[PDB]
RNA sequence: GAGGACCGAACCGACUAAUGUUGAAAAAUUAGCGGAUGACUUGUGGCUGGGGGUGAAAGGCCAAUCAAACCGGGAGAUAG
RNA sequence: CAGGUGGUCAGGUAGAGAAUACCAAGGCGCUUGAGAGAACUCGGGUGAAGGAACUAGGCAAAAUGGUGCCGUAACUUCGG
RNA sequence: UUCCUUGUCGGGUAAGUUCCGACCUGCACGAAUGGCGUAAUGAUGGCCAGGCUGUCUCCACCCGAGACUCAGUGAAAUUG
RNA sequence: GAUGUCGGCUCAUCACAUCCUGGGGCUGAAGUAGGUCCCAAGGGUAUGGCUGUUCGCCAUUUAAAGUGGUACGCGAGCUGGGUUUAGAACGUCGUGAGACAGUUCGGUCCCUAUCUGCCGUGGGCGCUGGAGAACUGAGGGGGGCUGCUCCUAGUACGAGAGGACCGGAGUGGACGCAUCACUGGUGUUCGGGUUGUCAUGCCAAUGGCACUGCCCGGUAGCUAAAUGCGGAAGAGAUAAGUGCUGAAAGCAUCUAAGCACGAAACUUGCCCCGAGAUGAGUUCUCCCUGACCCUUUAAGGGUCCUGAAGGAACGUUGAAGACGACGACGUUGAUAGGCCGGGUGUGUAAGCGCAGCGAUGCGUUGAGCUAACCGGUACUAAUGAACCGUGAGGCUUAACCU
């Protein structure tokens, strides 16, 4: 039985799915937007939007447990200096899925996550 | 819910000291044997406390006549009559259940000294 | 005599001031509209038809719609029909309080208990789980022999096996009425009823003793 | 919660020690036996010189377990072992004459009130 | 445990009656670009409910 | 500083259990196990040939082959 | 193709150690994936109270486990 | 090694066709195809005790690999 | 040209020649307790020691520890102790090779389920216009056990000892169902402690790996040992049995006419499934009221227009779930995630200051963090559409209206 639980396996142990979610929320901050399948897609959000809402409140405190959940200074430094600033103002949901087709290798679903905010002015830096 | 936490804090006592796990209490439990209804105290350590509003529990230990024994009260119900704690014991942990592996000066508990 | 159609909202306890708690599940009883009167003339059996709750005006299809326009009450969620016993009078449109229970000692509680999916039959039937050591091989919890040799040749109908458990009509007999709270539509039965927190239930005066 | 094969300790003076339990009486395939349930015992280890021997075979009721008891409330008593105290194998009374360590107030019955009397302290 | 009996194509064919593809009902046109997609897709050049979201 | 001495890796072995049994494998894997300076183990080369060899002996082994190897021949043995 | 295959080389921290753990140099992620999170099977973790009642049998599992010091029985071929 | 046989007696257990001690009535022991003892040794056989435990009372939950669904590839025994 | 052989385990099912419980007759039946026979198969019907054992003996229970059938039920379910290969030994027999239901130690248990069957769960079509609901209940299944104490009453009975029927009340055992409020277990997604090592430049602080490294706690969920409930009462017809009236047969006679009792069996009553019940039922509500051509002229074919009720699909999902299915929701929106607040758990973070030679301690501080929980909140994602489904629904007769 699975009643009330919450989070997915994806086929992986415990120590695997930490550190794929690790990488890949480094990589969706770094890029600010990436392609993967949906249902990882679907669980990158409760693992990526905690580490901004985080980001709105910068202190050494904050800053080290951020780090503590990231274990990258670049993407540290990001999220305190661009993404906090960005959504001081929005109240959660700082992401958007947005599902494409299917994988040719193996017909996975597939499907884009990104920042809300990515818009015409991102290509600044 | 709204409807469930209502009728449970309709029933909950309002006066229920503030005690900490390492702390001894003295607790008066009302003992019917017929017509009669006196008040039995049960002093000892607090290993245990359980915080559920109205399911809220704590269980106390103490070593009765070379007994070990552990009573567990449910702290809202009007069988317990009055709590009062006796010392404030310092301890880290929440729940003191080494402390059923130790005995005299092994068990003995720091004074909070608050 | 007719009983309401409630639901789950969850189990607590209840002290008595004698030093007793009793475990209560809390089921709230809103008004129970009558949508429909079955006669012996037109239907051939005596009984009413209530709904319960209110439903959002975009989920109720034209066929519902029509039905509750004809009565004059308000959609509800559902509908749930109840055997009228002889002298039990009641209108199309009336509303049914939970105060009915008000002088009822026992009920009984229906509801759909929670759905555990596809069963063992350790779990299902209570089986005997089989060595899990000396030299068990690949047999652990398995049902062990579902027949006899040659003479029978087959397997008897309603062998206990594998399969869905739960997620059926369960009905529960003889609870006590702990409590009967008219104005916040509230009934307290002493014990557990079928069914998992917000599902519907049917209560009914205990048809035993 | 005693069962077959179980050890308890003596609550009495009796002269046992040890005790385990071979029957928990009062009803067929019963399988465990609380506080104030009648056990058939046999005597494992005995004082060199009390009123039972190592091997006799008696009854006891159970004044102490592990386990705990319930109270109305949902309350829990537990205790630290399982104690016991041996009865007469047909009069049901208490062999000793002293009672050891708490009991509680599943016993208070007319059949144990000899152990209700006798205890040091009743919870 | 292995068949005593060869199956016919009959029954062959029955079994495979529950195998045919489920074809896409219809695809849905985007607002803005007019392209076929599928529901709640994206468009093979990159829009969304009439929203160029991807540059690609 | 003796030992067919002790504990224990490599190495050699194969006692138990589970798995596997159309296997990953025509004998293994996993976890434990025995010996581990010796009647030890291992490389390279050599010798012993079928009623023969070799055998701390189980009829064991002699190219996934053994109460008489394999290959060709007698040979289309014979078969109430 | 989870097997077999002789010899040489032998970093750091901890360690008696070529055990073991984590790393260096260096080399790899084992040529189907993606989901789901039923029974059941396999490999594991934890477990109230009891503690061999299991079973042909404590099979399996659990447990013990190091160094120093204290201390150590019957028996003995005087070494154990 | 004993058929009768779970011999009989004693010990161990609440209860012991096994075990240990004895008896001698050795169906059918017996002295280098050795007799009787025997410290040490044994992945040897039997039995007992402590510890320990999901072995069990009586199973529960959990973590992984399959099972299940989707995409790709694609067997087998058997078969009037 | 193979039907695997004892016992155990698991799972059973039937018979009744009944072990218990139920109903009776007789008794050398005072009572209690028995003996024996008749009726009765609804339910129930031990755990251990020894042995491979079935059995048996023994210990201790129980209302009772039933007897049998089912390939001495059950190895494409488990086991492999026994029996029945190859090794070895003893006694014994044989000159010997060897042999012995004599003994002893050791000794590979394969199979991915096509069909029948069974447990679940869907798809199709049908049920005569279509659709959404609510039912009826033909029929089927489940369930059916019992102890002890108390009152009646120390009464009836009995010299005494002893000690009831009938009736009532309470409380258990075993079993079943449900549930998670409590007590607990689990809780590799929460918090903390800690060993070794590596890394983040270093300190400090963290992270990786070592079975979750080892541990201590623990939310939700699941769950039992936890706590609620259940077995009935009643009714109908009876079994054995007991009768009333009553002839055949002046009497007698329970029977032949007639009438009354009578059991856990039977039929109901309780619970669940149930209209594919093709004998396809009933009730309520909703939707559709266009043309035209052809032809062999009919339950005919075709074109144009039209596309309803509703459904499905897709999406967000669920205490629903293997997949289907089922439920909720899809901006007129709280369906999921996030966010806010709370709760819970853990137990006083980091930083800084102070004390100390230092390990560390103290203050800030019940701090910090906090999964699945609760209450809120449109911030993100649930799209305008498209698709399927049509256009008043045969014939005959009868009663009604025209």
């Amino acid at each position: 039985m699975r009643h009330r639980k919450s989070g997915r396996q994806l086929n992986r142990n415990s120590s695997h799915r930490q550190a794929m979610f690790r990488n890949m929320a480094g990589s969706l901050v770094r890029h600010e937007i990436i392609k993967t399948t949906l249902p990882k897609a679907k669980e990158l959000r409760r693992v990526v939007e905690p580490l901004i809402t985080l980001a709105k409140t910068d202190s050494v405190a904050n800053r080290r447990l951020a780090f503590a959940r990231t274990r990258d200074n670049e993407i540290v430094a990001k999220l305190f200096n661009e993404l906090g600033p960005r959504f001081a103002s929005r109240a959660g949901g700082y992401t958007r899925i947005l599902k494409c087709g299917f994988r040719a290798g193996d017909n996975a679903p597939m499907a884009y996550i990104e920042l809300v905010d990515r818009s015409e002015k991102a290509e600044a830096a | 819910s709204n409807i469930i936490k209502q009728l449970e804090q309709e029933q909950m006592k309002q006066d229920v000291p503030s005690f900490r796990p390492g702390d001894t209490v003295e607790v008066k439990v009302w003992v019917v044997e017929g017509s009669k209804k006196r008040l039995q105290a049960f002093e000892g350590v607090v290993i245990a406390i359980r915080n559920r509003g109205l399911h809220s529990a704590f269980t106390v230990r103490k070593i009765s006549n070379g007994e070990g024994v552990e009573r567990v009260f449910q702290t809202h119900s009007p069988v317990v009559d009055s709590i009062s704690v006796k010392r404030r014991g310092a301890v880290r942990k929440a729940k003191l259940y080494y402390l059923r592996e130790r005995t005299g000066k092994a068990a003995r508990i720091k004074e909070r000294l608050n | 005599m007719i009983g309401l159609v409630g639901k789950k909202v969850g189990m607590t306890r209840i002290f008595t001031e004698d030093g007793v708690s009793i475990p209560v599940t809390v089921i709230e009883v809103e008004a129970n509209r009558v949508t429909q009167v079955k006669d012996l003339a037109n239907d051939g059996y005596r009984a009413i038809q209530v709904t319960t709750g209110a439903k959002k005006a975009n989920r109720v299809t034209k066929p519902e719609a029509g039905h509750f326009a004809k009565a004059g009450v308000e959609a509800g969620r559902g509908l749930w029909e109840f055997r009228l016993a002889e002298g039990e009078e009641f209108t199309v449109g009336q509303s049914i309080s939970v105060e009915l229970f008000a002088d009822v000692k026992k009920v009984d509680v229906t509801g759909t208990s929670k759905g555990k999916g596809f069963a063992g039959t350790v779990k299902r039937w209570n089986f005997r789980t089989q060595d899990a050591t000396h030299g068990n091989s690949l047999s652990h919890r398995v049902p062990g022999s579902i027949g006899q040799n040659q003479t029978p040749g087959k397997v008897f109908k309603g062998k206990k096996m594998a399969g869905q458990m739960g997620n059926e009509r369960v009905t529960v007999q003889s609870l006590d009425v702990v409590r009967v709270d008219a104005e916040r539509n509230l009934l307290l039965v002493k014990g557990a009823v079928p069914g998992a927190t917000g599902s519907d239930l049917i209560v009914k005066p205990a048809v035993k003793a | 919660m005693i069962q077959e094969q179980t050890m308890l300790n003596v609550a009495d003076n009796s002269g046992a020690r040890r005790v385990m339990c071979i029957k928990v009486l009062g009803g067929s395939h019963r399988r465990y036996a609380g506080v104030g349930d009648i056990i058939k015992i046999t005597i494992k280890e005995a004082i060199p010189r009390g009123k039972v021997k190592k091997g006799d075979v008696l009854k006891a009721v159970v004044v102490r377990t592990k386990k705990g008891v319930r109270r109305p409330d949902g309350s829990v008593i537990r205790f630290d072992g399982n104690a016991c105290v041996l009865l007469n194998n047909n009069s049901e009374q208490p062999i000793g004459t002293r009672i050891f360590g708490p009991v509680t107030r599943e016993l208070r019955s007319e059949k144990f009130m000899k152990i209700i009397s006798l205890a040091p302290e009743v919870l | 445990a292995v068949q005593q009996n060869k199956p016919t194509r009959s029954k062959r064919g029955m079994r495979r009656s529950h195998d045919a593809l489920t074809a896409v009902t219809s695809l849905s046109v985007d607002k803005t670009s007019g392209e076929k997609h599928l529901r709640h897709h994206i468009t093979a050049d990159g829009y969304y409910r009439g929203r160029k979201v991807i540059a690609k």
